[PDB]
RNA sequence: GCCCGGAUAGCUCAGGGUAGAGCAGGGGAUUGAAAAUCCCCGUGUCCUUGGUUCGAUUCCGAGUCCGGGCACCA
RNA sequence: UGGGAGAGGGUGGUGGAAUUCCCGGAGUAGCGGUGAAAUGCGCAGAUACCGGGAGGAACGCCGAUGGCGAAGGCAGCCAC
RNA sequence: GGGCCUGACUGCGAGGCCUGCAAGCCGAGCAGGGGCGAAAGCCGGGCCUAGUGAACCGGUGGUCCCGUGUGGAAGGGCCAU
RNA sequence: UGGUGUUGGCUCUUGGUCGCGCCUGCGUAGGAUAGGUGGGAGCCUGUGAACCCCCGCCUCCGGGUGGGGGGGAGGCGCCGGUGAAAUACCACCCUGGCGCGGCUGGGGGCCUAACCCUCGGAUGGGGGGACAGCGCUUGGCGGGCAGUUUGACUGGGGCGGU
RNA sequence: CGUAGGGUUAGGCGGGACCUAAGGUGAAGCCGAAAGGCGUAGCCGAAGGGCAGCCGGUUAAUAUUCCGGCCCUUCCCGCAG
RNA sequence: GUAGGGAAACCGAGUCCGAACAGGGCGCAGCGGCCGCAAAGUCCGCGGCCGUGGACCCGAAACCGGGCGAGCUAGCCCUGGCCAGGGUGAAGCUGGGGUGAGACCCAGUGGAGGCCCGAACCGGUGGGGGAUGCAAACCCCUCGGAUGAGCUGGGGCUAGGAGUGAAAAGCUAACCGAGCCCGGAGAUAGCUGGUUCUCCCCGAAAUGACUUUAGGGUCAGCCUCAGGCG
RNA sequence: UGGUUCGUGGAGCCAUGGGGGAAUCUGGGCGGACCACCGCCUAAGGCUAAGUACUCCGGGUGACCGAUAGCGCACCAGUAC
RNA sequence: AGCCGGUAGCGGGCGUGGAUCCCUGGAUGUCCGAAUGGGGGAACCCGGCCGGCGGGAACGCCGGUCACCGCGCGCGCGGGGGGAACCUGGGGAACUGAAACAUCUCAGUACCCAGAGGAGAGGAAAGAGAAAUCGACUCCCUGAGUAGCGGCGAGCGA
């Protein structure tokens, strides 16, 4: 008897996934217990209907990324801060670039979402990984000048 | 055992052949009957107790309706039974037949 | 009729490369006897036929005879 | 009055050896029994071996040419 | 008693015996293909009279007659047992 | 009382058939452990040989064999001796093995959730448990009950005889 | 016996507006081709429980029933505690 | 009806069996002068007999279905009631005796018991009577039980292959080896009985064969009628 | 297992108590086992007058009865008993 | 033009201003009965609620209402029971016949039950069955005692 794995399970199946068990155990184990559904026609394309209502909702946040990675590997921030030929006197934080992305070129960050542990102390030019969403890593050029 | 309540089967009525001799298909002089006499067949009723609504439902069916139960059980989601009596939520699923 | 099998020394029980063993029998040993016991000795187309094989208890086929087992009977 | 030895008796407990049966395991062609055999038991798996259990009866060594009791009779150990 | 043989035939059968029916019995002669005999001829078991069982149901061999729209097949019929 | 339905989960040990893998096969003659046949003068070995330690092994007790640790130009065939039958390699197979995979069927242990019992407390707890009960089907026992049969002749009927 | 007329008077007697027994019936529920069979409660069900009237007189015919005498029960309303 | 023969295919005044042009089975067919009558055959009426129906009428013992009965009787359940009087004198208790203590013995008290005698009540042993009875089980005398496994009132439950039964196949409404009523139903009866006006002609049989047949049947024999033959 | 003329028969068809269990026209059922060919028809939802049966009731009519007949009852009968 | 039933009589009345009587509709319609407020040994008994009557609170009477089940979103609508035969469905004998008897017959009859109605069933092809055909069902004649079924018996029978 077909089901639908409302749950992984031992040595049955991933969740979503239609398995064939004994009648029994369906009737008096799995459907009495949630762990599974009989997989009728009716809501066995509303299964689908979610393999196709996540997949949509996942591609798209793989593309609203994409809107930003593009955007942000062709600029830099340019941050100044009162700073003797090296040393800054106070810093640039996550927080601040984040601030200073939205200032100048508008765009809205993350400060928690970009990849800085201790805040920036000396003058030059960085490289630092933005990370909106996996597998969609910004690399953000940002430049500390006086 | 009496009524499928979802089939509607009912014990009916059958003879008893008793017969003995060769049939004619194996050389045999052919098949005598040495005795008919009635009988009952009987539906394989059995107990399907289900939970609809959050009340406990009992069908007596023949196994082989038992899967049209749990089909009425899908049907009745659509259906606003909270409160009813358990007596009433059996008449209900029962219309969806 | 059909299935399953047998047949091997007088009796019986075993068995591709042997013709076996026990029991009955013969003599000897033994006792007081009846024996038990001890040694040896015998007693076969292995049912018949045809073929397989270098060879036949074997393997196959066909009869025969006797076992089994089963069903039917106007 | 103070002591002693003792299977003297009765009641309630309790210990280990052995037999038999039962279950598990391991194993196979005989076991048993006699003057010799037979009946009996054993391939439906006995005998012999190991482990577990149940139950009743009798108390090995000490133990003796011993002790106690009126006699009949009294023997594991413990208390009364 | 012996020699050769298979008529212990196939396909029929005039006419009778007997007889309630059904059965039972005798049978010349014609055809086919044979046996014995030189031939005439004889031979359709046994000197004779007992040694037997209607029908139904089924088995087997043959026939190729029927074959449920059609060709086959299943299953029947017929001859023999 | 078998099969099956209601009837499910996890284990363990099995048997039967199917396909593949690697073998096992030693009466006598003789190198030795010769399945049956056929092919065929080459198979091999740095794509690790002649020797030492572990065994799966099966041993007929003589041996056959694989993977491991050994190991760093060696092997055994045609040749032949007696064979019905030449030995290497290949190949299809016989009678048996086990290894894996397949369908399977059998048992045994456990689990709980169907089903059953029970719990002043019940969408629960406890016990039994896929057994029992119940459906369909198989064969069996079955005067408890049912329908019946149980002949005729005959110096009456029975008995006897026929 | 035929025709006709008359005659049976209860808050307290007996039964009901009270109780339950076997049993019957039976919301819940269980079962059965149909008819129907069960079934805790509950309801019914008495010669059992419970509950207030004794004596006398009177009629042709009733009387613990009418009358007389002396007693008593429940219900309703009110007053008092 | 006009075509039959064959298991059939099929053929056809033929056909089947068969190798047959053999044999055999079963089939094939008007009066007198084109006109009449008669006739194949068929239709309707009438009569005899036969088949199917209850089939000439009356009669079982029985079988089955659906109901009605435990106001009789049998058992049980619930709730009430009844058993004069007399007799016997268990245990225990008390006291006395007894003994180491006891067992035990004696007396008094006590009032047990499917105990005794006997009415009511419940029975029904023997005899007599009764026998178209007083009575479809009674009467007289006699006799059993009578605190019990006792009798009895009222309220209930169990029934037909079923109940109930201290068991007799007893009882379940005056006959129970399977109740009663209505129905299937006009069961069936090879048996017994019965079968109705008149006259005229003829006139049997009681044997054979076969028969779950023997006092019943089928055929033959023997009777009768119609047509034909002579 | 039942239905049908069909009693297991070569046993199809129609129905279905048990087990197993599809497809949507290129799908499916039938034409008497089965197969091929050729055809017929579209299962698993329902309704539908009329022609048909009967006679408690009303009328019409009898080669129907005429009080033991005709209904059990001509009448105060489903009564008396 | 007579009348107050069968039913005369006593005693009293009515009718051409149309009686009696006949047809239709209406009103009344105790109690029981499906019986339905509850109970019950049918035609008896005992209640709740609203309203009324009496002097009326107790008591009683009068009118209304109050069973259960099903269906529809407390309220509505419907069901219940009866009917001579007939009809359909669910169950379903035996005597008898086979000159015994069991398969078979009687017979899906008798009968029990449920249901329906003036009828009921059936009914618009997943049909027939051999015609290159027909065209719902029902009913009558015929086909036909045919085809077949059958201890291939008795019989049954499209
Ligand atoms: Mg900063
Ligand atoms: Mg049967
Ligand atoms: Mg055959
Ligand atoms: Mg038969
Ligand atoms: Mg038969
Ligand atoms: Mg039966
Ligand atoms: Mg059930
Ligand atoms: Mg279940
Ligand atoms: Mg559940
Ligand atoms: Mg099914
Ligand atoms: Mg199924
Ligand atoms: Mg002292
Ligand atoms: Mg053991
Ligand atoms: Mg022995
Ligand atoms: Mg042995
Ligand atoms: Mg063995
Ligand atoms: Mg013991
Ligand atoms: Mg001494
Ligand atoms: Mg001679
Ligand atoms: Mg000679
Ligand atoms: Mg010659
Ligand atoms: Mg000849
Ligand atoms: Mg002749
Ligand atoms: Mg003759
Ligand atoms: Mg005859
Ligand atoms: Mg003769
Ligand atoms: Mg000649
Ligand atoms: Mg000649
Ligand atoms: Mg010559
Ligand atoms: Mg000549
Ligand atoms: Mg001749
Ligand atoms: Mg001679
Ligand atoms: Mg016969
Ligand atoms: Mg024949
Ligand atoms: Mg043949
Ligand atoms: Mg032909
Ligand atoms: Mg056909
Ligand atoms: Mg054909
Ligand atoms: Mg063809
Ligand atoms: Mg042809
Ligand atoms: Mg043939
Ligand atoms: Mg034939
Ligand atoms: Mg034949
Ligand atoms: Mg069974
Ligand atoms: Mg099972
Ligand atoms: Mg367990
Ligand atoms: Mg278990
Ligand atoms: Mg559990
Ligand atoms: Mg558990
Ligand atoms: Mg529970
Ligand atoms: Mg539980
Ligand atoms: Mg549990
Ligand atoms: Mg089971
Ligand atoms: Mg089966
Ligand atoms: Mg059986
Ligand atoms: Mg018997
Ligand atoms: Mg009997
Ligand atoms: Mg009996
Ligand atoms: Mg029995
Ligand atoms: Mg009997
Ligand atoms: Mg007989
Ligand atoms: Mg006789
Ligand atoms: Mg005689
Ligand atoms: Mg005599
Ligand atoms: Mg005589
Ligand atoms: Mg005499
Ligand atoms: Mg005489
Ligand atoms: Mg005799
Ligand atoms: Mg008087
Ligand atoms: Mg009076
Ligand atoms: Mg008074
Ligand atoms: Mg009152
Ligand atoms: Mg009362
Ligand atoms: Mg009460
Ligand atoms: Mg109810
Ligand atoms: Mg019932
Ligand atoms: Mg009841
Ligand atoms: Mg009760
Ligand atoms: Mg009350
Ligand atoms: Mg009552
Ligand atoms: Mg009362
Ligand atoms: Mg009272
Ligand atoms: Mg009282
Ligand atoms: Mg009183
Ligand atoms: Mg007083
Ligand atoms: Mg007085
Ligand atoms: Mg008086
Ligand atoms: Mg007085
Ligand atoms: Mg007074
Ligand atoms: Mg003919
Ligand atoms: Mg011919
Ligand atoms: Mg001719
Ligand atoms: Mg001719
Ligand atoms: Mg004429
Ligand atoms: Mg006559
Ligand atoms: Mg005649
Ligand atoms: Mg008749
Ligand atoms: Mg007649
Ligand atoms: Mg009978
Ligand atoms: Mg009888
Ligand atoms: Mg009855
Ligand atoms: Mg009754
Ligand atoms: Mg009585
Ligand atoms: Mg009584
Ligand atoms: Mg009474
Ligand atoms: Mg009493
Ligand atoms: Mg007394
Ligand atoms: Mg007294
Ligand atoms: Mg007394
Ligand atoms: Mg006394
Ligand atoms: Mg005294
Ligand atoms: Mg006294
Ligand atoms: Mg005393
Ligand atoms: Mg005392
Ligand atoms: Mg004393
Ligand atoms: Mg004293
Ligand atoms: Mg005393
Ligand atoms: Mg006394
Ligand atoms: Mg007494
Ligand atoms: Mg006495
Ligand atoms: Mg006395
Ligand atoms: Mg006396
Ligand atoms: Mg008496
Ligand atoms: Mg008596
Ligand atoms: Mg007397
Ligand atoms: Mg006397
Ligand atoms: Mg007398
Ligand atoms: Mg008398
Ligand atoms: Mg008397
Ligand atoms: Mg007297
Ligand atoms: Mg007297
Ligand atoms: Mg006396
Ligand atoms: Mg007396
Ligand atoms: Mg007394
Ligand atoms: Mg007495
Ligand atoms: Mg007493
Ligand atoms: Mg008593
Ligand atoms: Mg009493
Ligand atoms: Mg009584
Ligand atoms: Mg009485
Ligand atoms: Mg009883
Ligand atoms: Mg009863
Ligand atoms: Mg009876
Ligand atoms: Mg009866
Ligand atoms: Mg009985
Ligand atoms: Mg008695
Ligand atoms: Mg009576
Ligand atoms: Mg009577
Ligand atoms: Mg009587
Ligand atoms: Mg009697
Ligand atoms: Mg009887
Ligand atoms: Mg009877
Ligand atoms: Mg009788
Ligand atoms: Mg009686
Ligand atoms: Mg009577
Ligand atoms: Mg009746
Ligand atoms: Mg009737
Ligand atoms: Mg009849
Ligand atoms: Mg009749
Ligand atoms: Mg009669
Ligand atoms: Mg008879
Ligand atoms: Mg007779
Ligand atoms: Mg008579
Ligand atoms: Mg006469
Ligand atoms: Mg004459
Ligand atoms: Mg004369
Ligand atoms: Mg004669
Ligand atoms: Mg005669
Ligand atoms: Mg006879
Ligand atoms: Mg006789
Ligand atoms: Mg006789
Ligand atoms: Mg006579
Ligand atoms: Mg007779
Ligand atoms: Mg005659
Ligand atoms: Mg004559
Ligand atoms: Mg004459
Ligand atoms: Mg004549
Ligand atoms: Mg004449
Ligand atoms: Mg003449
Ligand atoms: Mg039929
Ligand atoms: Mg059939
Ligand atoms: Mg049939
Ligand atoms: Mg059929
Ligand atoms: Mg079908
Ligand atoms: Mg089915
Ligand atoms: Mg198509
Ligand atoms: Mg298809
Ligand atoms: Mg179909
Ligand atoms: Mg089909
Ligand atoms: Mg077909
Ligand atoms: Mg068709
Ligand atoms: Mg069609
Ligand atoms: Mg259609
Ligand atoms: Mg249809
Ligand atoms: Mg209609
Ligand atoms: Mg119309
Ligand atoms: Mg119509
Ligand atoms: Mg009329
Ligand atoms: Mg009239
Ligand atoms: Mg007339
Ligand atoms: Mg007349
Ligand atoms: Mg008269
Ligand atoms: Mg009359
Ligand atoms: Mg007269
Ligand atoms: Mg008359
Ligand atoms: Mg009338
Ligand atoms: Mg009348
Ligand atoms: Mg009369
Ligand atoms: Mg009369
Ligand atoms: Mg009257
Ligand atoms: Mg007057
Ligand atoms: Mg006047
Ligand atoms: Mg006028
Ligand atoms: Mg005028
Ligand atoms: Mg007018
Ligand atoms: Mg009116
Ligand atoms: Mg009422
Ligand atoms: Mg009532
Ligand atoms: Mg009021
Ligand atoms: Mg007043
Ligand atoms: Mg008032
Ligand atoms: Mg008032
Ligand atoms: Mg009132
Ligand atoms: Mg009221
Ligand atoms: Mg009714
Ligand atoms: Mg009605
Ligand atoms: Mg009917
Ligand atoms: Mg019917
Ligand atoms: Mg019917
Ligand atoms: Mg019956
Ligand atoms: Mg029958
Ligand atoms: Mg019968
Ligand atoms: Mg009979
Ligand atoms: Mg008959
Ligand atoms: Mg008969
Ligand atoms: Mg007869
Ligand atoms: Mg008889
Ligand atoms: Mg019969
Ligand atoms: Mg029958
Ligand atoms: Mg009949
Ligand atoms: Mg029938
Ligand atoms: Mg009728
Ligand atoms: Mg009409
Ligand atoms: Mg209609
Ligand atoms: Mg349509
Ligand atoms: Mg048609
Ligand atoms: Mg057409
Ligand atoms: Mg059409
Ligand atoms: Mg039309
Ligand atoms: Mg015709
Ligand atoms: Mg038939
Ligand atoms: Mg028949
Ligand atoms: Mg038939
Ligand atoms: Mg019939
Ligand atoms: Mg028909």
């Amino acid at each position: 008897m077909k089901v639908i794995l409302l749950e992984p399970l031992e040595n049955l199946g991933d969740v979503g996934q239609v398995v064939d068990v004994k009648p029994g155990y369906a009737r008096n184990y799995l459907l009495p217990r949630g762990l599974a559904v009989l997989a009728t026609e009716s809501n066995l394309k509303a299964l689908e209907a979610r393999i196709r209502a996540q997949a949509k909702r996942l591609a798209e946040r793989k593309a609203e990324a994409e809107r930003l990675k593009e955007i942000l590997e062709n600029l830099t921030l340019t941050i100044p801060v009162r700073a003797g030929e090296t040393k800054i006197y106070g810093s640039v934080t996550a927080k601040d670039i984040a601030e200073a992305l939205s200032r100048q070129h508008g765009v809205t960050i993350d400060p928690k979402r970009l990849a800085l542990e201790k805040p920036i102390k000396e003058l030059g030019e960085y490289v630092l990984t933005y990370k909106p969403h996996p597998e969609v890593p910004i690399q953000l050029k940002v430049s500390v000048v006086a | 055992s009496k009524v499928c309540e979802i089939s509607g089967k009912r014990p009916i009525v059958a003879n008893s052949i008793q017969r003995r001799g060769k049939a004619k298909r194996e050389g045999g002089v052919g098949k005598k009957t040495t005795g008919i006499s009635k009988r009952r067949q009987y539906p394989n009723l059995q107990k399907v107790r289900v939970r609809v609504a959050g009340q406990e439902i009992t069908f007596r069916v023949a196994a082989s309706h038992i899967p049209k139960v749990y089909e009425l059980v899908e049907r009745a989601k659509g259906l606003k039974l909270e409160g009813l009596s358990p007596k009433e939520i059996k008449k209900e699923l029962l219309k969806l037949l």
